[PDB]
């Protein structure tokens, strides 16, 4: 969760500190991004039952 | 300056901390923190090493590095903006010297007349046809090269349609949003779709290639 | 001369899309066919497809890079 | 079915007629070697080789022992099958003729045909199948040949 | 559906089974044939036989040769020279005979010779393959 | 065709190749009832 | 010129319908090849051909977007 | 540059029906190779080359509608 | 430019037989294909092929008219 | 304007020759690939390989008469 | 005359683009209906695929490498 | 005019060169797939494709001529 | 005149490597179907490609030496 918090924190940097798009551009993308999210918040937990418990085995 | 200077800073500093965080999920912590990141290389780690070795563990990690930095580098491109115009095209151009250095590293350093005998002595190039050799030198690498500098402008491109018929849509329709919303809506995830994937192929074939020529090596 | 040019140059570049469009129904075609031997439908064959629709349009994407390019 | 206007192979024990086997196909095969197949005859069981055993001492192809004595096994039918296969029958129309069994108390001699012509098994409605080639087709006739063999043999 | 007949001179898995499909690497490819087949014949390439029934389970097998053969009716027969589960079916010896049949193929001979080799190298690899 | 045919050999040859192989193969229970299984209790002969 | 050079300019752009045309013939052609290999047509098959009629008038419909820019 | 323009539009618009007579040559072939693998010919197969050499001629009735609006 | 224009404009029409011309030869090819793999040849499958041969140069002479009127 | 555009209309029509060639290509290519399922070579399959190189460069010999007309 | 005809001859230089597009279509499309018959798909096939891939992106290596030098 | 369309026109002659690049991929392709098949590799199919690589070039060499009449 | 329409001369003497490109598809796409049918991989049929590589992009060599030769 903290990781992703700040994945995003940077990319805003980015579009502030940088040359900018028009506005209805940049809403779309931010839009965008959020569509994945969701199944990523639910993806996110299931990797991290995966990774975890292989190195625990090993 | 400040810009260019920092956009290279930048999309280093991205790869940089999964780079060095990775590296130290090996003891600590994990707490959230460690264990999350370490799924950053982990994914690479699980990924792309599904693909990779293939050419051994020995060139793996140096091509991996590579696709690593083409991605993360479009998805430092992906998200700032304005960036994908300017600063992505300068650095598809500073991964042009990494895509020509690729094969250079190896391939034209250690023989630069026939690079080929590294990466295809017989295949697409002819191997009974050194005239072959060298001129497929070039659809193997010399034009290749070239190729992953069009690779990357034609991100360019379909990232800057998305950006054209986005604000051409919703300047078309400029109704607030409405109609062109929902296709708006679609013509950024586009960003993703075309950007963000056929960049991402785009070095998979930096991948598959400098693979191909450090497999056969 | 600078302006007239540059409406019907960035109309021969179009005529780039018709290899990714001839093209996107020769990578669905021969999926469907490739199916039809079966069996492996989601996974391996389908995957096999986006994968190669991908490297299909991308030579539509960007001749339509070199076609806004031209008019705008 | 494949029929031509245009092989024989006797099935058995060696071991003697405990029932009409040998004689049945005996006579049946004498009944044959007339009318034209080919006079080719393979005998399974050289209790075949009894029953006709002159100048089928000279119209077979080769006769097979130590049948029984454990009982046939497809490995047998192939193994029969595999040497049958470099054989110099001209592949016309072979029969394969043996006492197929048919209960405790009957059995029954047989004849099968073989499409030993695989050209027959070339022809005709066979034309709707598929894998059609002379290949798979005599890759199967070489298959089957076995299969029907071991059966047969079983009988 | 169609009578599937897996059977083998030993075994008959299914018996005019009205199975929906048979996933069927014949010499002649890998394919599925469904439920009430055109005439054709195969051959069995060793593979496995992937015997979905109409029942949603796709069993499987291991196939050497024989002939499944796809009729013109729907009548499919697998007449399975010898078809087998992973299930008896030893990888320890597979494997093991596999590299060893690369091992053997070096020092083999003709088309043939080698060919007793690759076959094998083909089958126990199709089997390793499989599992 | 094949390496096989090609080489005569036979589906049969090939089959039983094959056949023989999974005979070479199986668990070693199974391996058992291999000479069982398509077995040839035969004199061969030739005539 | 400023008349003329989109005038000639949209006639390019319907070069681009060649691909969709002769792209919707091949993933109609392999459904009639595909089903005649049977059975699974309604669903699976001829609900994939749609899906493949689809992204080949995708890049139809971009280039008669393209030639209606220079007509209107 | 106006009478001279349309001449030049419409003669490029005929560059479209390139794929609509080549695509009815893929349709109208797998339904000749589709029906030697039999049997549904009178049904099914034969009834889905017209819905196929329908489509393909879609993109040639789409195209000759714009080489018949430069001209009248 | 208006009697120099239609020879440049009856002269691309002529780029719309490239598709009646493919369009013959694989509708002939997979008749040759479709005939190899038998028996049909005497109507049924050939008999089709001279309704793919008619459907396809349609293709070629709804585009040799439009070449022909901007000429004559 | 006059004399130049009968020299810009020669090669128009001499892009025709694309779809005669290719379908030369399918043509012979399909009788290649139909005469390895065997065994009628000649005859039957290789005697219509000129029966199907006929049709399909008789729009080739239309085209290069449109690209030879403008030319004298 | 100099700079104008700069730009309706990259433009039809990017036309080329078409060879390649439909081209990845072909050599990918084999490559599904390739591993459908199976199961050498992990090297052999797929690695052929990256060797087929390149020498049909290598002609859009040279043809977008024309379009980009009459531009700057 | 007269000494400027004959060198654009020698550009669009030079396009028929696309039906006899793409109809040698499609012979030396399919006599590829059919030697697959086996064993005809010498005497028949390959020289065969010494006949198809003939009438695949043949197209070529008259749109390589007609290119060469309009420059000397 | 003499300095322009050898720009637009070049351009369309590049969209004669557009068969080359599907060329390269269509014969190392029937050799990765040809591997599938097996074994002949480094032995005839991957030689006979690069035989086939060869003749159709010797067919882009004499289109991009007519690009070459309107460019110098």
């Amino acid at each position: 969760p903290y990781v992703l918090g700040t994945g995003l924190i940077l990319y805003l940097l980015s579009k502030e500190i940088y040359v900018i798009t028009p506005e209805t551009f940049s809403a779309i993308s931010t839009i965008g991004f959020l569509v994945y999210i969701v199944k990523k918040y639910g993806a996110s937990v299931g990797e991290f039952a995966d990774k975890l418990n292989e190195q625990k085995i090993a | 300056i400040t810009p260019v200077i920092l956009g290279l800073p930048l999309v280093t500093l991205i790869v940089l901390f999964p780079s060095l965080l990775f590296p130290t999920s090996n003891r600590l912590v994990s707490n959230r923190f460690v264990t999350l990141q370490q799924w950053m290389l982990q994914l690479v780690s699980k990924q792309m090493m599904s693909i990779h070795n293939s050419k051994g563990q020995t060139w793996t990690l140096m091509l991996m590095s590579l696709i690593l930095f083409i991605g993360s580098t479009n998805l430092l491109g992906l998200l700032p903006h304005s960036f994908t115009p300017t600063t992505q095209l300068s650095m598809n151009l500073g991964m042009a010297i990494p895509l020509w250095a690729g094969a250079v590293i190896t391939g034209f350093r250690n023989k630069t007349k026939a690079s080929l005998a590294h990466f295809l002595p017989q295949g697409t190039p002819t191997p009974l046809i050194p005239m072959l050799v060298i001129i497929e030198t070039i659809s193997l690498f010399i034009q290749p090269m070239a190729l992953a500098v069009r690779l990357t402008a034609n991100i360019t491109a379909g990232h800057l349609l998305i950006h054209l018929i986005g604000g051409a849509t919703l300047a078309l329709m400029s109704i607030s949003t409405t109609t062109a919303l929902i296709t708006f809506t679609i013509l950024i995830l586009l960003t993703i779709l075309e950007f963000a994937v056929a960049m991402i192929q785009a070095y998979v074939f930096t991948l598959l290639v400098s693979l191909y020529l450090h497999d056969n090596t | 001369i600078d302006t007239a040019a540059k409406f019907i140059g960035a109309g021969a570049a179009t005529v780039g899309v018709a290899g990714s469009g001839a093209g996107i129904g020769t990578v669905f075609g021969s999926l469907i066919i490739g199916y039809a031997r079966n069996p492996s439908l989601k996974q391996q064959l389908f995957s096999y497809a986006i994968l190669g629709f991908a490297l299909s349009e991308a030579m539509g994407l960007f001749c339509l890079m070199v076609a806004f390019l031209i008019l705008f | 079915d494949i029929k031509t206007p245009e092989l024989i192979i006797g099935v058995s024990s060696d071991r003697g007629l405990c029932g009409a086997i040998h004689s049945s196909v005996a006579k049946q095969m004498k009944s044959e070697a007339a009318n034209l197949k080919e006079v080719k005859i393979i005998g399974v069981g050289d209790k075949i080789r009894s029953i006709l055993h002159r100048t089928h001492s000279d119209q077979f192809l080769v006769t097979f022992k130590e049948v029984g004595r454990r009982p046939p096994t497809f490995g047998d039918a192939s193994v029969i099958a595999l040497e049958l296969l470099n054989s110099g029958y001209e592949f016309d129309e072979g029969s394969i003729i043996f006492n197929r069994f048919r209960s405790v108390i009957s059995y029954k001699t047989e004849e099968k045909p073989i499409f030993s012509l695989d050209t027959i098994s070339s022809a005709e409605s066979m034309s709707i199948y598929d894998d059609i080639d002379a290949d798979v087709l005599r890759n199967y006739q070489e298959y089957s040949l076995a299969n029907i063999i071991y059966y047969s043999l079983k009988e | 559906q169609m009578s599937f007949t897996f059977a083998s001179p030993t075994q008959v898995f299914f018996n005019s089974a009205n199975v929906r499909q048979v996933d069927v690497p014949t010499q002649t490819g890998a394919f599925g044939i469904l439920a009430a087949h055109v005439p054709t014949l195969q051959v069995l390439r060793p593979g496995l036989v992937v015997v979905h029934a109409e029942d949603g389970t796709t069993s499987k097998y291991f196939v050497s040769s024989g002939s499944v053969t796809v009729n013109a009716d729907s009548s499919v027969q697998l007449l399975a020279e010898e078809a087998v589960t992973l299930d008896m079916l030893d990888l320890g010896a597979a494997k093991a005979n596999l590299e060893k049949a690369q091992s053997e193929l070096l020092g083999a001979a003709d088309e043939a010779t080698r060919a007793e080799i690759q076959i094998r190298i083909e089958a126990n690899e199709a089997l390793v393959k499989a599992l | 065709v094949a390496y096989w045919r090609q080489a005569g050999l036979s589906y049969i040859r090939y089959s039983q190749i094959c056949a023989k192989a999974v005979r070479d193969a199986l668990k070693t229970e199974f391996k058992a009832n291999a000479m069982k299984t398509s077995g040839s209790t035969i004199k061969i002969v030739k005539v």
